[PDB]
């Protein structure tokens, strides 16, 4: 009933966004193949 | 004048792929290089004269 219930496994993740600048690489088909950050690391 | 786009050029058949949400096609200089005809779905390649 409302008191007493068994549930199965479940996992989820919640994350927060922020204004960033990214570099995106397209392919011949037109699908995004890779993306790289611009404000994370000196190499980035 | 495809869907309100006053331009002059040559229209030919194009084999390029379109994502379902994608409609237009663009190049490095922000020049429209592909359109989808509103009445009938098709791939057209705009090439200047
Ligand atoms: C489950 O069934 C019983 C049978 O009478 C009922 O009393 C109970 O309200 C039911 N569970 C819920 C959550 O309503
Ligand atoms: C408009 O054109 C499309 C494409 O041929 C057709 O499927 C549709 O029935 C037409 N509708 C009207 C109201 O003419």
């Amino acid at each position: 009933s409302s008191s007493g219930w068994t549930a199965g496994a479940a996992a989820y993740y919640v994350g927060y966004l922020q204004p960033r600048t990214f570099l995106l690489k397209y392919n011949e088909n037109g699908t995004i193949t890779d993306a790289v950050d611009c404000a994370l690391d000196p190499l980035s | 004048n495809f869907n309100g786009l006053k331009g002059t050029g040559v229209l030919t058949e194009s084999n390029k792929k379109f994502l379902p949400f994608q409609q237009f096609g663009r190049d490095i200089a922000d020049t429209t290089d592909a359109v989808r005809d509103p009445q009938t779905l098709e791939i057209l390649d705009i090439t200047p004269c």
